[PDB]
């Protein structure tokens, strides 16, 4: 007859929570931890403390140079990352082109503050006139031009040969930037400058530049055919910038102090601000995880898990769940 | 199955222990009872939370995209750039993949190894003072009860004590 | 042998057996005949094939070389090109070098397992209507025969039609 | 007695076939699978539909401006992808040198389809002489001329100032080719036009070129101490080109539409055409394989599969197979 | 232990052992002695050993960095050069540091599996003219000595040589 | 009554060594294998048979033009490799900037055997004057020059043009620079080389180029407000270099002959020569190991293990040994 028993077996439970395995799939177990983050907001937050600068239909040479379709930018100081679109609208209003402009903005993906300041006003340009503007760069139906960079032609009937410097007296490396106009023939260039065969010159402790206007028949860019070529450099604490010309130079004005260096980015997004904050964030949203892994995209800013193109990463904890 | 035990000769699990992963159910003259072995279940818990752990630890440290911009005359360093990136990103989703697939299978029969070294150790103890019929079970051929239940358990058995009673018993049915 | 069956204690293997991988040799009053287990040799068809496809698809998506020309004042970028795409062809090749090594050794082994299990599920059905000989076969103290055998291969075996005949011939011996 | 028996075996059979473990080698298994494609047809065939290009002993830059030792492809159209042998012999017959020679190959390397038209006829130069020609461009041992664009010398003896345009009146992206030529001092340079200090200048929308011979004194290249220097780009639909000059202006012909673009390759090869078929083309030899690896070359085109180092790869499938 | 053998139910090593890594401890009507396996320590060193040496050549070749040098204007590409070298580093730390793990764990517990496979190989010799006490251990039911000591261990063991006499002293205790 | 036993067990001993896995750290093992190696001898030692070329405060640039306080290696022939400091006191005395540096410098770390050799004598200068010198390259408070580069200036108040060339009569392929001098003003270019619109001419069969002086206005480095510009080219075998000028021509005294390519480096690296011998040697001192890794740093030449990132690195060779 029947005695006494006992018995060996092991945990079961009503979950239909399944793993992977690399002999056998979807395999039914009792307990099991997803690490994979599948979910964002799908907004572009400030970054801690600290709010991005969303550069709306304005590109950064627009935002730096100071096309007038952009004047809502004319005093940004401090930013957690940068935000600019595919293919913003409002750049180099002037038509040209912008000289080692993806190595600026490298530049510009490390630094998170910029304080502008005036470092030759306007009121200096006694012998020359400083109201060179175009319909291409208009405001409001009537012909403007960049903020931050002026446009000298002759006054009078003489344009003088130019000769100003400035040294930078602060501790924070400077950034200058300037121009030239390539004019459409001799008549033209004789009228906008007087003198015919000219040169813009720039000089600090490492930069040697010499630039020369280049007539050529051109097709039309925003009705325009003239051209104007920028260029930056970085001055350091305690040098002096010097130019010369006798014509073609769109001189600078305002410059930007580098004030904060610190790590950043310039996201490519067609969002909007979201009003809301973040430790995580991606061009298509932010992220509010503790997943060691995250698939919503590559290029991340802040503190973030892992980026993989898995859709699915769960770890067995428990085992075999049989029906 | 890698080691028998689990959906092999202990077919089904129980619905009825909660208490943890691995344990008992007695059955005596008094009464019944699931039980779970905590000693076992707890070491289980350790070993599978050092593992998440690990897995995560050897994963703080890999690549990390950046944006970066080219003009229309520099393609071929812009394919080398979009190269590398896809190139390592391909490289951390194969090794996040397979980690997890490979580790998966090793907890599985961790678990079924688990189970085996349980009922063996019952079953080492017991020997002759009881029957396996097979299904993860030992009919005892003495009369076992709630407090020789947590004998075999604690390991604390005292075979002798019981050893000579169910040497009569067992051998009641050959005679 | 991770498990000690192939190569253990079954020794040697059977080149009779040609139907699958793990099976049966039987011996009764009738005959004799090499019998492949069906249920056992399928569910390791299953798995060895899931994973060949499954090396496979981890390893479709990975790094691809495209040739690119450097000029002869270019050859920093023209040496980091070389670099990278000598870098994932060896990544990947270590990737795959391992990975076969890694599941080669997993698949013997589960093999070795399945044999093992196998072996365990008879023995733990049989029990004492029968004698292990520790060479991977069983002495019938009781007479089985050709629907004997298919008893204990499809589990469908009704142990107490012959729980007393055995125990009579076992003690024969003793007394 | 004995009485009946039931054993518990495995299966074994004659199989020499071997795998590899970490912990042994060369393990004999009953069964074992392959997955390492190792062998190739040592052709280059077509890629599905499609016939190769086959350079022969011409490069690119031969092909695309009309070497005489080419003119077998004056009239290329479609190709699966392009063979170039490592060091072709025919290139630029006229010794200087092609202006971003790898950025175009690389652009070449996504297109399949040129259609090359008429973008500027001889007979348009009334007033210049198109005549220009030399014995290292030579074809049957009597002096020629790239086929593709056109050397301009004085009429008479005269050189007017040149200003022609193109319009690219197509919906495809248009390669256009020209060049400027470098004598080697004054009298030479009067010689051929007439006017003595030239420039040449292109315009685009995006373009704004200027260029200037540079003479000096340079060691000789098929007996040639002269030099030209060639440029291209691209120019986009609706869009105008503009050329100015007053002499050394290496005119353009005939350009080139883009009228496919697709996944393409440009691959070093020795080898000749191959007359024969496959879904997967390298350098030295077609691939026909459902192997996941092989191990033949890295640079493959078409549907491959993943190219390893390894010498071996092989998979146990069956068990360990006993002597 | 994933074996249960090691800890397990044989609970303690031994320092006495110097010999080897697996071996026996007998005790007779002679004397006692540890005694070292040979043949089976020996194919634990030649695996252990062909593994040290295929983790080895599996890392002979990798990524290999080397000094380059780039100027102020070129900081696009000197970022890429110090990703893709960080990069292929951190690769190959991610891929040793893990193997090293995967290859320990499988060590000890090839060590467990052949600490298991020594025991049940002397188990299934014996049978039932010995006592499986449940530590490592058989008491011998008739009487084993310095050559019958040496018959289990080669596997030479004549079984029905010793078959009869344990088979009265085994059935004396319980009739 | 008891009786014979017999034992299955296995070894133990006093270890204290440790190894981890996936599951469970610091797991205490009878036998254990580093393969780490985690031990240098801080010091910069030949390789193999040779000796290092070590520049203590000279850069590459002062060293191959001859900067005055680099005479030391007025003369070096053959290294092993090449240690150069992070930021070097001593390279273009005369200020200014080395054209193509790096590339020249990953050049430089194929190359491990150069000759030095006269290519044009400052006697052939029969009508210039070879004395251009300088305070910023100074030797004992005394101004002085480069020593391998010669600055030409105006000879009584002349300066004719120079046409001169050299033929590579070698089968080594030769090093030469050569540069530029920017003035800093009209009268400052007459005063030195009389001629006022100036050249440099510079032709092989592959070179074409020419170089103009840029007169601007610079802030002072050193002193100095001019600038010297540099350039490189190899000139191969059978080959002839060209130079012609009419002034700001630094010219040629010596070149390299490039006697033996092979593998080599230029590491960063403060350390001295440790007068000391190895096979594997990085820029923060060598290695004598046969572990299969290190880590101590990811620059290193010579047959070395490979580098990882881990602090630790042990296999478990023997067993769980138990308390
Ligand atoms: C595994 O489960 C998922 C989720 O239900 C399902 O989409 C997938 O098809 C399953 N796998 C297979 C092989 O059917
Ligand atoms: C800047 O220019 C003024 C005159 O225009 C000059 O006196 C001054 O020295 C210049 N500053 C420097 C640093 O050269
Ligand atoms: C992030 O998620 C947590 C829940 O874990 C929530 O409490 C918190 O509010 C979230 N943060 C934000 C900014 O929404
Ligand atoms: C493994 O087999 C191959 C093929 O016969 C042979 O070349 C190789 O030497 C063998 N391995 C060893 C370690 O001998
Ligand atoms: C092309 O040139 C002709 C005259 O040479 C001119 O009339 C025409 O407007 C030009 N086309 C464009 C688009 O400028
Ligand atoms: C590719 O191989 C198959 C055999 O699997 C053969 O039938 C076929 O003809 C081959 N293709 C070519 C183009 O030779
Ligand atoms: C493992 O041992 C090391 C060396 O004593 C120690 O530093 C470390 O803290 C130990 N691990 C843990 C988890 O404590
Ligand atoms: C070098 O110059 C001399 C005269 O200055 C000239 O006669 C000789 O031919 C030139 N050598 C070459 C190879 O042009
Ligand atoms: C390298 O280490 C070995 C010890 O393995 C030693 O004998 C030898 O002298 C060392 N080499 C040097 C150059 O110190």
């Amino acid at each position: 007859d029947p005695g006494d028993q006992i018995c060996v077996g092991y945990h079961a439970n009503n979950s239909t929570e399944q793993v992977d395995t690399i002999m056998e799939k979807n395999i039914t177990v009792t307990h099991a931890q997803d690490i994979l983050e599948k979910t964002h907001n799908g907004k572009l937050c400030n970054l801690n403390g600290v709010k991005p600068l969303i550069l709306k239909d304005c590109s950064v040479a627009g935002w730096l140079l100071g096309n007038p379709m952009c004047d809502e930018f004319l005093n940004v100081s401090e930013w957690s990352y940068i935000v600019e679109k595919a293919s913003p609208a409002n750049g180099l209003c002037y038509p040209g082109d912008f000289n080692d402009y993806e190595e600026l903005k490298h530049l510009l993906s490390r630094i998170n503050h910029f304080e502008k300041i005036k470092i030759i006003p306007k009121s200096y340009w006694s012998n020359h006139e400083t109201s060179g503007v175009s319909s291409a760069c208009s405001y409001l139906e009537n012909p403007s031009f960049f903020r931050n960079v002026v446009w000298l032609t002759k006054k009078d009937n003489t344009y003088p040969p130019i000769k100003v410097n400035y040294t930078n007296a602060n501790q924070k490396d400077l950034l200058v930037l300037w121009g030239i106009h390539h004019p459409n023939n001799e008549a033209e260039q004789k009228m906008i400058y007087q003198n015919l065969n000219t040169y813009v010159s720039v000089g600090t402790s490492t930069l040697n530049q010499r630039l020369v206007p280049k007539i050529a028949t051109r097709s039309k860019v925003k009705g325009l055919s003239g051209r104007m070529d920028f260029f930056w450099t970085i001055l350091k604490p305690n040098d002096t910038i010097n130019f010369d010309s006798n014509g073609n130079f769109i001189a600078p004005e305002y410059a930007y102090k580098i004030v904060k260096k610190g790590d950043s980015a310039i996201m490519k997004s067609e969002l909007e601000y979201g009003n809301c904050n973040t430790k995580c964030q991606t061009p298509i949203g932010a992220i509010n995880s503790s997943m060691p892994f995250h698939n919503i995209h590559p290029l991340t800013i802040g503190e973030c898990p892992k980026y993989v193109k898995s859709n699915r990463l769960v770890l067995a904890t428990g085992l075999r769940n049989a029906p | 199955g890698l080691f028998g035990a689990i959906a092999g000769f202990i077919e089904g699990g129980w619905q009825g222990m909660v208490d943890g992963w691995y344990g008992y159910h007695h059955s005596n003259e008094q009464g019944s009872g699931y039980a779970a072995d905590k000693e076992s279940t707890q070491k289980a818990i350790d070993g599978i939370t050092n593992k998440i752990n690990s897995i995560i630890d050897k994963m703080n440290t890999q690549f990390e995209a950046v944006g970066r911009e080219f003009n229309n005359l520099e393609r071929r360093i812009e394919n080398l750039n979009k190269k590398m990136e896809d190139g390592f990103l391909d490289v951390w989703t194969y090794n996040a993949e397979l980690l997890v697939l490979m580790e998966n299978e090793r907890t599985l029969d961790f678990h079924d190894s688990n189970v085996k070294n349980l009922y063996e150790k019952v079953r080492l103890q017991l020997r002759d003072n009881a029957k396996e019929l097979g299904n993860g079970c030992f009919e005892f051929y003495h009369k076992c009860d709630n407090e020789c239940m947590e004998s075999v358990k604690n390991g604390t058995y005292d075979y002798p004590q019981y050893s000579e009673e169910a040497r009569l018993n067992r051998e009641e049915i050959s005679g």
